[PDB]
């Protein structure tokens, strides 16, 4: 499978959409 | 998802006139979305698949 | 280990990309000293600014290729 | 667009007759010795005469050709003493042996035991400047060919010496002419740096690498033909060099691979010198040449094509800061301490850069070999790079009282960390803070632990770990760039981060640097003194004008003592103040970063390779167990390595024993001037004045006491001058005898 | 606060009240000097001891003295 | 890494559901 | 009262702080000829009114350091008064 | 002591009191004025002076409880004798108390 | 990443009032933060003073089982969880004096910043910091004591989940 | 007059003090070279 360190560097890359998805849901209004 | 944050803020969110060219959709999304994106999917095949 | 071949004028286009690129771009375009005449809003000094950034753009670019 | 101005000064001794000519308050003559040295103060301060900005501008560019003379002859002096008094012919044929060497001492009062054996039959003082590696590395061979460049150093330096009088009292510019800074980083940056590389590059090429070559192979130094023979006969750079004999037309067909003998990649150091590859310096200036010709192309001139200053800091403003960078382009273009501020922070920190990229890297042949040079090159750019950061924050706090202005910089990026300042302030308070307890404190920890028989409960490399995992990664991706991030190369950028070791005859140019927990530690106090420099230099640029104590400290100025006894007392609020107390800790910072050097390099760099590879180090490899306790960098450092300084009366090093004691007076010396205020030595001139009337020998020029600010400008240079010459005298005695 | 004391020596100067951050000095008229007025220090409980207005004072020795007592909120210079 | 499963599965499980719950419930109910 | 009008600045971290609402506080009003650009005691620009202005201070110090640089606008109508958090206004520059 | 009472750069100290800092930036400065501040500065003269009483109190013993006299009286001459033969060479035990 | 979109700013100043020493920041009133500290436990609407400080002493009482039980001197014996178990309870009451000894020190008023705009009015009396104090030593030595029995035996938790 | 102007310099402070302490321990210099070592009066 892949190696131990590469599946961090997917979990910190996916925080980019986790705060983007953060700042459309609740530009789209509350 | 930052694409549609950005067409939300004023002097970057489209007017009515905007939606509703419907002759201009027809061009783009024709001949980009359907054409070159077959034509990009062609250059795939060949060149790696 | 690239010879001068006969198509070896990659830079003719790189150069005739800048001034189609760079006409439309420059502030001020026209100084002094024109080249008169010449089609293209450009003096001298601004046109071989042009042959001269396609001069680069276009070495960068045959090495690229190898 | 050239203007100058025909005679506006003329040329007469008038003004070296009367003193002190250029201020009206000072000129009306002396009446205390207080006009003493405010003569000698006032001097070169030539803003405070008047508002007219070209006048005062005409006097700055002239000075600086006086400036560029008595560098010329400091320089062409440094090749003329090595041309008579030295010993760079027997240099050539073994610097293995021979030890760099000028400055024959006159023989009168016994001084002559300083002209002690270097080797090669030559009695002198064995220097450690590094010129023979310099010289070597220009390719000089004879002495013939050191007079002729000394005697043309000479020359050099009378041409700007007749320029500054031409362009002052003869032919002045206007102020237009120096308001042109797109036109000046346009010639600035193209002929000076861009063509001043680009000629460079050309005598690698022709000439030096040619003959370190033929110096590489052992040869002989007579041998070697002239370097003038190399560009008439072309069969010798055919012989050495073969992809040479193409000439000048593979420039010209973009064929570039046919230069890869003479403009190589070898990305590593030269086994037979200790240095780096001749032919990697010359494809490296002849790149740094194309990149700035190019970049100095950008700003517009009199030719309508390129960029504008005004008009790119002007487009550069964001939502956080407001009208961004819009209006820093009249603060400098009109100030020239704004100028000053920025010129020399950046060439100061530009300083500390060439230090750290000179040690691990050593450009000139056999500098690694010699340890009494490389330590000294490093220590001596680390104190001229901390001064100048130093000054420029001075300079920024001259900017901020006399040259500063609400109109332009309105709400631009000077003005919102004015707003803020308590801001900056108070979170780098913190940091300071912050930094001292869990880097200083964790020297304290184990100064205890290791005292109370605990040695488990340490930070040390066996019981509690402390591994600088964020460059030890680094270390190893910039081993591991030869053919994968950087294809190219053959060994990394230097031996400091990976690869192996380089032995040069004996002693080690450079081994692969290994950091632990002991490097840590001296990592972070080192950004602990850093960060405490820039809370008392930046503290004194944004609180120069006002604070909550002081709301009108700008309109005091810059150089005052305090505002009186009131308020509980505000002595040393100027922005001067902050500079005098930035200089300790300067002095603090960079001691100890040479500490850090001269003791890193010492237990696990330098030393001697056997025949089975096995690297005997000087201390031994201590650095490890020890530089984690305040006793170990007492004992380890600074009491054994000074018995080398101390033990050397009777020897050719007589002299660095007299200025590790003479340093020690001039510095606690300075205590005097620090410690005690000037209301008590005024009472005690009283006294004494008494005594000189009583016999009738008063003088005309009343005696004062030293003014409070100069009071503590005597206790700071005094301080300077004898902390720094103290490690001057014992760096050397202990690395002229150990290396 | 602090005490200002003013001697009958000065000369009606007007540099010492020209130079009181907090302006406790001001001018009354009184026969005595040339310029028949004489500097006066009804505020004295906002004085800081600064010490500006005894060394902007000509007169040899010092007309005007600051003598430095208990020390309040006012004369601390606290913004807090 | 199979030990995430162990990290992140009860956090979506337990912790993702009342953080959601007890916000919604909050809200829904609010004046 | 006082009615003066407030100079355009973004705000400073100087300002007021507690004893403003604890000990006492003062406020300096001029009237201006115009608009245009001066400095803050507490730090930075500002831009004052036309007209009559006002700026609530901290110390009776910043508002005479303020003064003299207001002396060289052509401004010598500058009062301050004391505004203690019962309520008392008292004028205290000038004494008249 | 004598000018504890006023002088020509500051007369009426007396009025001041014993311990006051200083009398402003006036008259060139005062700082260090008052007569307990020539207390303050002999105090680091009178620490040197039993330092310098102390230093040759102890190292002329050190060579009588030795036996060697001939180390003092050769290099107690010279400022390096101290510094070397005194406080480098007998802060070798001192320093190796935890190593 | 133009915000509104190419204009405007954000540093508008505390209370549209720039005469006083505070600006509103993205650390300031972004309303994610200030929804945050606003529901601490020192600062959450509808709380007792006693139940104020029962929440903040469970919280401070429960990670200073941590740095003494790993890093302090008995981390190798038997008794290495119980010297961070009397470490932290130790400390607890350490604190619980200076909060009882600020207490009855006729204590000053509590601050309204800009991210919390009122005090929580238990906050002003010698009689309600006392409470913050009772509360504050009962949780935290309880706040200990729940560290103490998770990381004494780790294998079984993770065994029992 | 010019050459007046050079008289009034030579005559400064620091320029007068620079010229009689060289001419001063030049004395001092070239005695000790001729006649070195005399720690005391020979008698
Ligand atoms: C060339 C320029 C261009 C391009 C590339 C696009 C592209 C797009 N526009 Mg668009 N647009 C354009 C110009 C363009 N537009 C212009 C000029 C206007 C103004 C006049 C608009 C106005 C406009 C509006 C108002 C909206 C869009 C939307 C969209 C999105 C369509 C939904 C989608 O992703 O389907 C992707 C579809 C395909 C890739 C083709 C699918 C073809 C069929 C269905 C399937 C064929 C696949 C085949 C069977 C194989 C699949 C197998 C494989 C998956 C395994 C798409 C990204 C919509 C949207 O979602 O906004 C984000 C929307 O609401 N556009
Ligand atoms: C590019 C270099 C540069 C330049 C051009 C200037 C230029 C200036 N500086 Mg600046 N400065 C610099 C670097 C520079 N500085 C650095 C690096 C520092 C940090 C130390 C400072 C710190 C500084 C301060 C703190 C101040 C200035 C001031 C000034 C102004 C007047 C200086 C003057 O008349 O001195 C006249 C010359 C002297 C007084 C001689 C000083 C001699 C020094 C102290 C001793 C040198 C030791 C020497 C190496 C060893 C000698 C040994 C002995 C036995 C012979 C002038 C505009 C002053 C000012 O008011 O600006 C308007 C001021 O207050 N500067
Ligand atoms: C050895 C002398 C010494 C020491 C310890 C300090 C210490 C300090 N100086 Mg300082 N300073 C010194 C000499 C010294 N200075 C000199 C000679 C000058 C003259 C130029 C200055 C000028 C100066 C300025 C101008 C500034 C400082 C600042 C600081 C502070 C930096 C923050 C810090 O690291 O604190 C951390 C504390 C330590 C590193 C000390 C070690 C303490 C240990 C770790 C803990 C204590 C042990 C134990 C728990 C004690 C309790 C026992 C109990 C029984 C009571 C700190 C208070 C700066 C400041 O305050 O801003 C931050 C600042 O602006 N100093
Ligand atoms: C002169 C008085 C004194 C005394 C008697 C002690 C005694 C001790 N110190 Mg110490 N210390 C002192 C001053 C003193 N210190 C000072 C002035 C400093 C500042 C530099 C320190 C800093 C210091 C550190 C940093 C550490 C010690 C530690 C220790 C303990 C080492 C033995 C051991 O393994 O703990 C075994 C015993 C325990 C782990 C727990 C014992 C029970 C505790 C002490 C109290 C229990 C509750 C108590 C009864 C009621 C509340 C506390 C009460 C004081 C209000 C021992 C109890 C170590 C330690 O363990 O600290 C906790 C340690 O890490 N000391
Ligand atoms: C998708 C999420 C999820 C996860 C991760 C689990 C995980 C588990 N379930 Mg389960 N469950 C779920 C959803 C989930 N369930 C749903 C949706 C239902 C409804 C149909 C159930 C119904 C269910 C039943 C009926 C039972 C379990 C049981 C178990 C445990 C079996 C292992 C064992 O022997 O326990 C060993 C471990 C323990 C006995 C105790 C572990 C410590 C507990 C979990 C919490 C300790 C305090 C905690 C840290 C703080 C408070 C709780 C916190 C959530 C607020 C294990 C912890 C069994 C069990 O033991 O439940 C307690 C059991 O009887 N589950
Ligand atoms: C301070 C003044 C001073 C005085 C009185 C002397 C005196 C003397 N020098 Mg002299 N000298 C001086 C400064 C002085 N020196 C300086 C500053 C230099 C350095 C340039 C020299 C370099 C010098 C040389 C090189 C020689 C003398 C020699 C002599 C002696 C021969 C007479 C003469 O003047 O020539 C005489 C004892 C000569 C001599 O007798 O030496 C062998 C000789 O050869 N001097
Ligand atoms: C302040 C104390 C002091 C005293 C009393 C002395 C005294 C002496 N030193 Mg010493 N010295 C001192 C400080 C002192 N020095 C310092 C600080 C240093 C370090 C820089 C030295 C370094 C030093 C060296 C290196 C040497 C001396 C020498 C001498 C001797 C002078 C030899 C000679 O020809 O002069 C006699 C000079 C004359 C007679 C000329 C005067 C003629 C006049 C003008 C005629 C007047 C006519 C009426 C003399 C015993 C030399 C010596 O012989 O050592 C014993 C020697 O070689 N000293
Ligand atoms: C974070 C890096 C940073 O530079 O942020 C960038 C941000 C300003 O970004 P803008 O893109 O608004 O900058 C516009 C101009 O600064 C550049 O033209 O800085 C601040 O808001 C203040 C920084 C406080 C720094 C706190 C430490
Ligand atoms: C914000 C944030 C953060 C932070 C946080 C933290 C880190 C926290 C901490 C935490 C903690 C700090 C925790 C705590 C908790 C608590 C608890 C868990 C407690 C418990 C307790 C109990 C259970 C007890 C009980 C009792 C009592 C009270 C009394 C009696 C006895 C008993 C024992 C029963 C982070 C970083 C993430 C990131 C970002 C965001
Ligand atoms: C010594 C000292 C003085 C007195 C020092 C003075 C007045 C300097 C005098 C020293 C020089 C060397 C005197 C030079 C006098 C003549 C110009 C030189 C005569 C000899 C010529 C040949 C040069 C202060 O006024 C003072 C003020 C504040 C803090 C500390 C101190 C301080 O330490
Ligand atoms: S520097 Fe001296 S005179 Fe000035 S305030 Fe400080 S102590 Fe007083
Ligand atoms: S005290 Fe000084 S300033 Fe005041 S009137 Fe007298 S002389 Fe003038
Ligand atoms: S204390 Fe001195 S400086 Fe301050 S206001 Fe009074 S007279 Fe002026």
């Amino acid at each position: 499978s892949i190696s131990d360190t590469q599946v961090y560097i997917a979990l910190v890359v996916a925080l980019i959409p986790g705060l983007l998805a953060w700042r459309l849901a609740t530009e789209l209004y509350k | 998802l930052f694409a549609g944050w950005l067409h939300l803020q004023p002097k970057f969110r489209p007017s009515l006139a905007w939606f509703k060219s419907a002759e201009s959709r027809l061009n783009h999304h024709l001949a980009g979305l359907f054409g070159v994106s077959s034509l990009a999917w062609a250059g795939h095949l060949i060149h790696v698949a | 280990w690239s010879p001068t071949v006969g198509i070896i004028m990659v830079i003719a286009n790189v150069i005739a990309i800048t001034f189609g690129r760079q006409t439309i771009k420059y502030p001020s375009a026209e100084p002094a000293l024109p080249s008169a005449k010449f089609f293209g809003g450009f003096g001298a000094p601004a046109l071989l600014a042009t042959t001269a950034f396609g001069h680069i753009l276009g070495v960068g670019l045959v090495l690229g290729l190898h | 667009r050239v203007i100058v101005d025909k005679d506006p000064v003329p040329t007469s001794f008038e003004k070296w007759a009367q003193p002190g000519h250029f201020d009206r308050t000072l000129a009306r003559g002396p009446k205390t010795t207080t006009w003493i040295w405010n003569l000698h103060a006032l001097a070169h301060d030539f803003d405070t005469h008047t508002s007219d900005l070209e006048d005062i501008s005409r006097k700055i560019f002239a000075a600086h050709f006086g400036h560029l003379a008595v560098v010329t002859i400091w320089l062409s002096g440094m090749i003329f003493h090595g041309a008579k008094f030295s010993n760079y012919e027997a240099w050539l044929s073994d610097p293995l042996n021979v030890r760099p060497s000028a400055q024959v001492v006159w023989p009168i009062v016994g001084q002559d035991i300083l002209n002690g054996d270097v080797g090669g039959g030559f009695h002198g003082i064995q220097i450690t400047s590094g010129l023979f590696q310099v010289w070597r590395g220009w390719g000089i061979t004879n002495s013939f060919q050191l007079y002729c460049t000394a005697i043309g150093g000479l020359v050099l330096a009378g041409l700007f010496l007749f320029a500054g009088w031409f362009h002052y009292h003869k032919r002045a510019p206007k102020l237009e002419w120096f308001q042109n800074v797109e036109s000046m980083l346009n010639h600035h940056l193209q002929v000076l740096l861009g063509c001043g590389s680009l000629g460079w590059a050309g005598h690698l090429i022709h000439v030096s690498a040619p003959i370190n070559k033929l110096m590489d192979a052992g040869v002989a130094v007579k041998d070697i033909p002239l370097p003038h023979e190399f560009i008439l006969n072309k069969s010798l750079l055919i012989d050495l060099f073969p992809g040479f004999a193409a000439g000048l037309t593979p420039f010209f067909t973009l064929n570039w691979g046919q230069y890869a003998d003479f403009l190589t990649f070898k990305g590593g150091l030269n086994p037979v010198t200790g240095g780096l590859w001749m032919t990697d310096i010359a494809h490296h200036h002849l790149a740094i040449a194309v990149v700035f010709i190019i970049a100095g192309h950008q700003y517009r001139t009199n030719w309508g094509i390129g960029h504008s200053i005004k008009e790119i800091l002007e487009n550069h403003k964001g939502p956080f800061t407001g009208e961004g960078h819009k209006g820093l382009y009249e603060n400098l273009t009109t100030s020239w301490h704004a100028q000053l501020a920025t010129n020399l922070a950046f060439l100061g920190s530009l300083t500390i850069i060439i230090a750290h990229h000179m040690y691990a890297m050593p450009p000139y042949p056999y500098l690694a070999t010699d340890y009494a040079t490389q330590l000294c090159i490093f220590t001596h750019h680390i104190w001229i790079g901390g001064f100048l950061i130093v000054g420029g924050a001075a300079h920024a706090a001259i900017f901020m009282v006399r040259d500063y202005d609400p109109v332009v910089n309105q709400n631009n990026v000077l003005d919102r960390v004015i707003r803020h300042r308590d801001a900056i302030i108070s979170h780098l308070n913190w940091v300071c803070i912050f930094l001292g307890f869990h880097s200083f404190g964790l020297y304290i920890h184990n100064d205890t632990m290791r005292a109370l028989g605990r040695p488990q409960d340490m930070f040390s490399d066996t019981a509690i770990q402390l591994q600088p995992v964020f460059a030890q990664w680094v270390q190893n991706l910039h081993t591991l760039a030869p053919g994968g991030t950087a294809p190219n190369a053959l060994e990394p950028v230097s031996y400091a981060f990976g690869g192996g070791v380089l032995a040069v005859g004996g002693k080690v140019a450079m081994m692969p640097i290994a950091l632990g927990t002991a490097d840590f530690l001296i990592h972070h106090i080192h950004a602990f003194t850093i960060h405490v420099t820039v809370l008392i230099l930046l503290k004194g640029v944004l609180f120069a004008r006002s604070s909550r104590l002081i709301p009108d400290k700008a309109n005091l100025g810059f150089r005052f003592p305090c505002d009186g006894p009131g308020r509980g007392g505000t002595c040393q609020v100027s922005g001067w103040d902050h500079v005098f107390l930035g200089l300790f800790w300067m002095y603090n910072s960079l001691s100890i970063v040479i500490f850090h050097f001269s003791w890193k390099m010492q237990s696990d760099v330098w030393g001697t390779v056997d025949a089975a590879g096995n690297v005997s180090h000087i201390t031994g490899g201590n650095f490890a167990q020890s530089a984690i306790t305040i006793n170990g960098w007492l004992r380890d450092f600074l009491w054994a390595q000074a018995s080398q300084v101390i033990n050397s009366y009777g020897s050719a090093l007589s002299a660095y024993g007299l200025m590790f004691l003479g340093a020690h007076f001039v510095w606690a010396f300075s205590l005097m001037f620090l410690f005690s205020g000037r209301g008590y030595w005024q009472e005690l001139i009283e006294s004494i004045v008494w005594a000189h009337n009583k016999l009738k020998v008063a003088p005309a020029i009343q005696p004062r006491a030293l003014s409070i600010t100069q009071g503590r400008a005597v206790g700071v240079a005094h301080y300077l001058l004898g902390g720094i010459a103290t490690t001057w005298a014992f760096f050397h005695a202990h690395i002229l005898s150990v290396g | 606060s602090h005490t200002v004391k003013i001697y009958d020596t000065c000369i009606g100067c007007t540099q010492c009240v020209r130079a009181c951050p907090t302006d406790v000095l001001e001018m009354v008229p009184w026969d005595g000097c040339k310029a028949a007025q004489v500097a006066s220090s009804p505020r004295t409980e906002d004085c800081v001891g600064c010490k500006r207005c005894e060394t902007a004072c000509p007169t040899d020795f010092l007309s005007i003295r600051v003598y430095l007592g208990a020390e309040t909120t006012r004369s601390m210079g606290l913004a807090y | 890494a199979s030990f995430l499963s162990s990290i992140f599965v009860p956090v979506i499980g337990w912790v993702v559901p009342i953080a959601t719950f007890s916000f919604l419930f909050l809200y829904i109910e609010r004046e | 009262t006082l009615s003066g009008k407030t100079p355009l600045f973004a705000g400073s971290t100087g300002g007021l702080l507690t004893k403003a609402v604890e000990e006492e506080k003062y406020a300096i009003t001029w009237t201006s000829p115009k608009a245009q650009v001066f400095e803050l005691p507490t730090g930075g620009a500002a831009t004052m009114h036309e007209g009559e202005n006002l700026l609530y201070i901290a110390r009776k110090e910043y508002g005479i350091a303020l003064g003299g640089q207001l002396r060289k606008f052509k401004i010598t109508n500058y009062k301050i008064y004391r505004i203690l958090p019962s309520g008392e206004t008292t004028f205290i520059h000038p004494a008249d | 002591a004598l000018d504890a009472r006023g002088s020509k750069l500051m007369p009426d100290k007396k009025d001041f009191g014993y311990a006051f800092p200083c009398d402003g930036p006036g008259r060139g400065g005062t700082c260090d004025i008052s007569a307990w501040d020539s207390f303050y500065l002999s105090l680091f003269w009178a620490l040197n002076t039993v330092g310098w009483v102390t230093f040759y109190w102890h190292w002329k013993h050190l060579g009588i409880w030795q036996g060697n006299v001939a180390q003092f009286n050769e290099n107690s001459t010279y400022l390096m004798g101290w510094f070397r033969d005194y406080l480098w060479a007998n802060s070798a035990q001192l320093i190796n108390g935890y190593n | 990443l133009p915000s509104d979109p190419r204009n405007r700013e954000v540093v508008f100043p505390a209370g549209r009032d720039p005469q006083w020493g505070n600006l509103e920041t993205p650390v300031n009133a972004s309303p994610l933060v200030k929804w945050f500290i606003n529901n601490l436990p020192a600062y959450r609407p509808g709380l007792t003073p006693f139940r104020r400080g029962l929440e903040v002493g469970m919280a401070h009482g429960y990670f200073l089982f941590g740095p003494f039980a790993k890093l302090g001197p008995l981390r190798d014996a038997a008794n290495a969880n119980l010297a961070g178990l009397l470490g932290a309870i130790g400390l607890v009451v350490l604190f619980t004096l200076a909060l009882s000894l600020y207490a009855n020190s006729n204590p000053p008023t509590a601050l309204a910043s800009v991210t919390v705009p009122n005090p929580p009015d238990a906050f002003q009396s010698k009689e309600g910091w006392n409470n913050f104090a009772s509360a504050f030593l009962i949780g935290g030595i309880g706040g200990a004591v729940v560290a103490y029995f998770l990381t004494s035996n780790l294998a079984l938790i993770q065994g029992l989940v | 007059d010019q050459s007046s102007y050079l008289i009034k310099f030579i005559s400064t402070a620091p320029v007068a003090a620079t010229i009689w302490l060289t001419i001063t321990a030049g004395i001092l210099i070239e005695f000790n070279r001729f006649f070195p070592d005399l720690l005391f009066h020979p008698l």
